[PDB]
């Protein structure tokens, strides 16, 4: 009955989306062709699959996903690959002549031709829903489709749908390595039109997942397949309380309430523990206290910002597997006794705990090994005040000479919308230092 | 029939076959 | 700063005519410049702030980041020149509930947004020399519906010419102004 | 020390030498001009009148009936002179001919672009200030002169782009040399707004095409 | 889905594009007859980007061959892959230009461009959604440059909101085999700076240097020269015809590389090039590709990048490779060579990765650098133009055909303004202070 609609937008949305639905089929024992096997049963058949699937009376399951792109190079891999039969043909939405890494082209020129077609398919997926928990949006800040069309995808989802939850799974641009030159220009303008239309916004950047895949998983040369397998495990653990019964279950609206202190502050840091390979998975006894220390360790964060430089607001720990409520409350009390982890003085009950029963599921060909228990942490720190203080420098380092402005202006954007989005970020930097300062 | 409708790739001699759907014209083009 | 001092009528925190106009204002310049030149219309010295980037070049009061002004007077009045380039200014107040708020006035923004930490409103600058009269008491009772207690920081950003930023206890007309405060055009 | 893009640069402790400076801001040496060789030969009907009030060129013949096709390209060619007797005859002769011109200034404008550009290409600060004072005065000479410089924005403005950023940063020091008007970056903004106001409808998009950091002054 | 119409002007353009069409027919698996004989399904997935379907399972290129002498296209059609072109796509004059830009622009060129544009309209309106046009030519002759500039200036007027690539073999100093060459070059850059979306500068001198002291070729003929240009042309647009992990087509590359509308002259290079003797002994990975593509002897223009500052660099890799190495090596290059990159643009390098490697190679890389060292390539042509034009040599062969003396000086002035704006964007600081002292 609790139902969600995934909206994968852009090449980063689709390529992450192929990792998630390969994982979601294997958690529920669904074959790539759509139908559960008759000779075998993988797990007891329940209504647990109803959060992401809709069951045709003949016995087929169709995902509640809408794949959105402006070029056909990446969608036709879905239309030809192993999962060609799983998706309904009209869900896979494809435009022409992409966005050319241009926010103004993906907002004012190209996206206005496809906006009415996507919102009609969103209606026919949310009309079948007897009660909608909320949509999930997967996108990246760097490109044009994932930044421009996603900016006005939520502007029309907010007018049509009143207070339905719209979660974000963004890819923040890394501080040092980046595959673009106009990349600061896209992320300043994206956040300006997303601070108001998003109910939550988790961030992972590609540089920190590169470091974790090398020191923890012992992968010398990570690709984009190994990065998307880690992001799929985080989004599974968020929704694992929606589908499977647990001792302490947390709905989507429950940790949405219990992480944001103020409406502007919805930028959690997502960490996962443990991330260990198959040779070291079976020698280590991973207790509840062992896996909850790796979340607070500053090298294991998935955002390139150091939590020791700031103060925590609130946390949301999500344990799955063979865990008991005694070992959780003992392990949290150890964290509170240390003088290096620092919490704000107006939040004494800093933690929220969720416990599930079903352990994480390993995928064939993956890198992580199957473990009996795991934890996903969504912390909220004042250490995110330094991620934009670099990116406010990079935006101001080019905009004083007006580099690349002649491309965005010619597609319909005025000159002042670059500056009025810069003032909207300098108001946010002062917003955290007044929240984080003690009384 | 190894592709689904909406496929934007090129299929040989598919423009000549008419008044059939995507799967039928792809089958008649491959056969 | 001005907690101990008397506060009635006007309070002046800047003037373009003096030995050190910017004694208490902190000057942060980047891709910009600040100077003091004679005006072409009023035949008197004005301050200068220019720059291609609006955000980096500003002057803030007080100079110390920790210190606060603490001004009880309601209306803030500025005398600045329109140059038809981008210009902003901040005022930071203290409500009845002891929560610091903000009011940003951009001449390029068209949307008016309200939020508990900052409420940004547009502005239209008439050509030539003009006088800005701000209402801190009504804008706090309109955006948040709380009372007004004191005002802490005032920032003036790029692309303007500043002379005699001053507070008041109410809005006098041009007749009730003294000789020093009214702008004297030839 | 080492040069870039080598195996010697890709060491743990090596030092890399940067590129040499191009020379976009350095002063360029001058060349002999045609104004000097036509004044010494004796074609110009000019003479320097030492007055009590100042220095003013006295014209033997009337200024209205002069042949502006032959002299206006020649007097703009004296803008590259820095020695005393030629720099004063250049700029002061320019302003008087533009003052009493009337209807005939417009057809000479195709022939005036080349000495305008060569005056700004010396990268000498004193020449740039005087040339920019003429360019503000040139556009207000007649009615239809201003709309004719719009095709010629691509040749004058690339040097105005270089020196628009220079200005004094004395944070509270008073400028006591405002009368001389030597601030080039104050003059370039003053010059560019005069091009746009008299240029017409299509003046703004042409200036912003060449000078990137521009903001419209007529439009609100 | 996105179609590109190839256009080629002159003898140099015809030879270069004939080699290019042979190269990408080999890439897409097409016999000299024209039919498809391949062993993969990814070759035929996106073939409408360049080819046009015919009757009977045949594919003909979307190419238009404009020329002022029929012997060159006879040599083109009598080649190995010359029978796949439709015979309607050849458009020839009857009398040659004579290495005269005036003849190829005003006198003889105006009688052919209507017949050319009929074929261009016919071949470009029969597409699904056009990406842009492509042109290959050289700035030394009259047919390639004089007709080419007018052809671009008419195609841009007819289709403004399209992309336009050109590959200019600009003249070289020490190899120059034409007396009247700098006149044509100086009058051609004047049009290429205003009517073109992207221009790729290729030098015959640098082609000889690369083909000799890196490829180790005893006899580098023009076939071995045009192989390099064809490989670069394939590597630029392989992201548009083959699926990749991180893909970027022509519009994306133009948007991320061109900072200002007057600065679109690019330097190419290719990365895994090596001799036949040393091919078996050399292990090629991402560091080797990065080193060889950033090496200063590997530039396909006679311009040393150490003489200026890189404005914007792009690299298009081909093969199966990991993104961590691709990002790490070109972070290391920027970090080590800190002074040769502009300080008012951060992370100057754009990356793209395509999956399918070229024929016979397991990994390859293509370099496109927008550098500032093109100022010397412009000043050399400017001084060679001024030396000849000051005494007015060979001027009657242009001014008897309907031109003025003012246009030469106007072209020189425009190209000197171009030089000045590369100079200001070279010597520009992040903080506008420390320059005017
Ligand atoms: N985390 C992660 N990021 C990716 C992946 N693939 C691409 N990206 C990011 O995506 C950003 C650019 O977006 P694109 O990949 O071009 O896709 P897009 O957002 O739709 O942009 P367009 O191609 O212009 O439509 C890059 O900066 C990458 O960081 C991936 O597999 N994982
Ligand atoms: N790179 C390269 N250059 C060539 C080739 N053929 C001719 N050239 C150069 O082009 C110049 C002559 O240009 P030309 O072919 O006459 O131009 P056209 O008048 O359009 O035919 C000569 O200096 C050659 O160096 C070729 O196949 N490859
Ligand atoms: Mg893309």
């Amino acid at each position: 009955m609790r139902e969600c609609i995934s909206i994968h937008v852009g090449q980063a949305g689709v390529q992450i989306g192929n990792a998630c639905w390969e994982l979601y089929c294997l958690e529920h024992g669904i074959q790539p062709d759509g139908q559960m096997p008759s000779d075998k049963t993988i797990g007891g058949g329940d209504d647990s699959f109803n959060t992401f699937f809709s069951e045709t009376g003949a016995g087929k399951h169709v995902p509640r996903a809408v794949f959105v792109d402006l070029e056909p190079t990446v969608i036709d891999e879905v239309r030809t690959g192993t999962y060609r039969q799983l998706f309904h043909p009209e869900q896979l939405i494809t435009g022409k002549e992409d966005a050319a890494n241009n926010y103004a082209r993906g907002h004012y020129t190209i996206g206005k031709e496809i906006i009415d077609l996507v919102l009609d398919r969103i209606r026919k997926l949310a009309d079948q829903c007897t009660g909608l928990q909320g949509f999930l949006v997967f996108h990246s800040f760097g490109g044009g489709t994932g930044s421009g069309f996603t900016s006005l995808l939520m502007e029309r989802l907010s007018v049509d749908y009143g207070k339905k939850s719209k979660l974000e799974f963004s890819i923040y641009p890394a501080p040092q390595v980046s595959t673009a030159v106009v990349e600061p220009y896209n992320s300043i303008l994206t956040t300006h039109t997303t601070l108001e239309h998003s109910d939550c916004a988790f961030m992972v950047d590609n540089e920190a997942i590169y470091d974790i895949c090398r020191r923890n998983l012992d992968i010398e040369r990570p690709t984009y397949t190994n990065l998307n397998r880690l992001i799929g495990q985080i989004v599974s653990s968020i929704t694992a309380s929606l589908r499977f019964d647990g001792a302490l279950n947390v709905d989507l609206t429950e940790f949405q309430t219990n992480l944001v202190p103020y409406p502007r502050i919805h930028f959690p840091l997502a960490t996962y523990a443990p991330v260990i390979s198959a040779e070291k998975a079976y020698h280590e006894q991973l207790s509840v206290a062992e896996i909850t220390n790796a979340c607070f360790e500053p090298a294991n964060q998935m955002v390139k910002c150091d939590p020791r430089h700031g103060k925590y607001m609130a946390c949301c720990l999500l344990y799955r597997g063979d865990v008991v409520p005694k070992d959780v409350n003992a392990a949290i009390a150890t964290i509170k006794t240390k003088r290096t982890i620092q919490f704000v003085d107006w939040c004494p009950t800093g933690f929220k705990v969720g416990i599930n029963y079903q352990p994480p599921t390993v995928v064939p060909g993956g890198d992580l090994a199957k473990v009996q228990r795991a934890v996903c942490m969504l912390s909220n720190t004042t250490a995110i005040a330094e991620a934009w203080a670099r990116l406010d420098h990079k935006f101001d380092l080019m905009y004083a000479k007006r580099a690349f402005v002649h491309w965005y202006v010619g597609e319909g954007m005025e000159e002042g919308e670059f500056s009025e989005a810069r003032e909207d970020m300098a108001a946010l930097e002062k917003d955290y230092e007044e929240v984080g300062v003690d009384s | 029939s190894s592709m689904i409708p909406g496929y934007t790739g090129f299929v040989p001699r598919a423009q000549f076959i008419f008044a059939k759907n995507c799967s039928q014209v792809w089958a008649e083009a491959l056969s | 700063m001005f907690k101990n001092t008397f506060q009635s009528g006007f309070l002046s925190i800047l003037y373009s005519i003096g030995s050190k106009p910017l004694q208490i204002w902190d000057k942060k310049v980047r891709n910009g410049h600040i100077k003091r030149i004679t005006d072409n219309d009023i035949q008197s010295l004005v301050l200068e702030i220019e720059g291609t980037n609006v955000s980096t070049t500003y002057i803030t009061c007080p100079a110390d980041p920790k210190k606060t002004l603490g001004i009880k007077l309601p209306f803030l009045v500025m005398i600045i020149k329109n140059l038809k380039k981008y210009f902003t200014f901040e005022v930071q107040v203290l409500d009845d509930k002891n929560v610091r708020r903000r009011f940003r006035a951009s001449n390029y923004q068209s949307t008016t947004r309200v939020k508990p930490f900052i409420c940004t409103m547009p502005m239209r600058l008439d050509d030539g020399w003009n006088q800005i009269q701000f209402n801190l008491l009504d804008f706090t009772r309109r955006a948040y519906g709380t009372n007004y207690i004191e005002t802490l920081r005032v920032q003036i950003h790029a692309n303007c010419r500043i002379r005699r930023v001053y507070f008041s206890d109410r809005l006098y007309s041009e007749d009730e102004l003294p000789a020093e405060f009214k702008l004297y055009l030839p | 020390v080492s040069e870039g893009f080598t195996v010697k640069a890709m060491m743990k402790n090596s030092v890399v030498r940067g590129p040499p400076a191009a020379g976009a801001f350095k002063e360029r040496p001058t060349k002999p001009t045609a104004f000097r060789k036509f004044y010494e030969r004796g074609d110009f009907p000019i003479a320097l009148e030492h007055d009590s009030k100042g220095n003013k060129i006295a014209w033997k013949v009337e200024i209205e009936k002069l042949d502006y096709h032959h002299y206006l390209p020649l007097f703009f060619d004296g803008l590259c002179e820095m020695t005393f007797p030629y720099e004063f005859f250049a700029r002061q002769g320019i302003h008087d001919m533009l003052e009493h011109g009337g209807n005939k200034i417009l057809p000479v404008l195709p022939q005036l672009i080349i000495p305008i550009k060569n005056a700004l290409n010396l990268r000498n600060r004193q020449v740039i200030c005087v040339t920019l004072k003429v360019l503000q005065h040139l556009v207000v000479s007649a009615e239809m002169v201003g709309k004719a410089l719009v095709p010629y924005y691509r040749q004058i403005l690339p040097v105005l782009n270089i020196f628009k950023n220079m200005n004094v940063n004395s944070g509270d020091g008073i400028d006591y040399s405002q009368q001389k008007r030597e601030n080039i970056g104050d003059l370039i903004q003053e010059t560019l707004e005069a091009f746009e106001r008299y240029g017409g409808e299509n003046a703004f998009i042409n200036i912003k095409y060449v000078v990137p950091t521009y903001e419209s002054c007529l439009l609100n | 889905m996105r179609e590109i119409v190839h256009l080629q002007a002159g003898q140099c353009g015809n030879q270069i594009g004939a080699k290019f069409w042979e190269v990408i027919s080999d890439e897409h698996g097409i016999d000299p007859t024209g039919t498809y004989h391949g062993d993969s399904d990814l070759q035929l997935e996106r073939i409408n980007v360049y080819y046009n379907e015919a009757t009977g399972g045949k594919y003909v290129p979307r190419a238009v061959l404009v020329d002022l002498e029929p012997g060159t296209m006879d040599s083109v059609r009598s080649g190995p892959f010359g029978q796949i072109f439709r015979p309607d796509n050849f458009v020839f004059g009857q009398s040659g230009a004579g290495n005269n830009w005036a003849k190829g622009h005003y006198t003889e060129g105006a009688e052919l461009v209507d017949s050319v544009l009929d074929v261009v309209r016919k071949e470009a309106e029969s597409c699904d959604c056009l990406q842009g046009f492509q042109l290959t030519h050289s700035l030394g002759g009259g047919t390639g440059s004089g007709m080419g500039t007018l052809l671009i200036s008419k195609i841009r007027e007819e289709y403004p909101d399209r992309i336009m690539n050109t590959f200019s073999v600009v003249p070289s100093p020490k190899v120059s085999d034409t007396v009247v060459e700098p006149y044509n070059a100086t009058l051609s850059v004047h049009q290429l700076v205003e009517n073109t979306d992207e221009t790729y500068c290729i030098d015959n001198e640098a082609l000889y240097d690369i083909c000799f002291r890196t490829l180790k070729l005893t006899t580098p003929t023009y076939g071995d020269l045009n192989h390099l240009v064809s490989a670069t042309m394939s590597g630029v647009t392989t992201c548009l015809r083959f699926p990749g992990q991180l893909n970027a087509d022509l519009r994306k590359l133009a948007v991320n590389m061109v900072p200002f509308p007057r600065l679109h002259f690019f330097m190419p290079g290719f990365a895994p090039l090596t001799s036949r003797g040393s091919q078996q002994y050399r292990a090629l990975t991402v560091p080797e590709l990065t080193q060889q593509m950033f090496d200063a002897k590997n530039m396909m223009a006679a311009c040393d990048p150490r003489h200026g500052r890189y404005l914007t660099v792009a690299a298009v890799f081909r093969g199966r490779m990991s993104m961590k190495e691709v990002d790490e090596q070109m972070l290391n290059v920027q970090n080590k060579n800190s002074s040769y990159f502009v300080e008012w643009i951060p992370n100057n390098v754009k990356t793209a990765v395509c999956d399918i490697p070229p024929r016979g190679l397991k990994m390859s890389a293509t370099f496109i650098g927008n550098s500032t060292a093109i100022q010397e390539l412009f000043k050399r042509i400017s001084e060679q133009f001024t030396a000849m034009f000051r005494r007015k040599a060979f001027l009657h062969w242009y001014t008897g055909e309907g031109m003025d003396e003012m246009e030469f000086t106007e072209a020189e002035s425009n190209m000197n303004d171009l030089v000045s704006e590369y100079q200001q964007y070279q010597d520009a600081t992040a903080e506008e202070e420390g320059e005017f002292e």
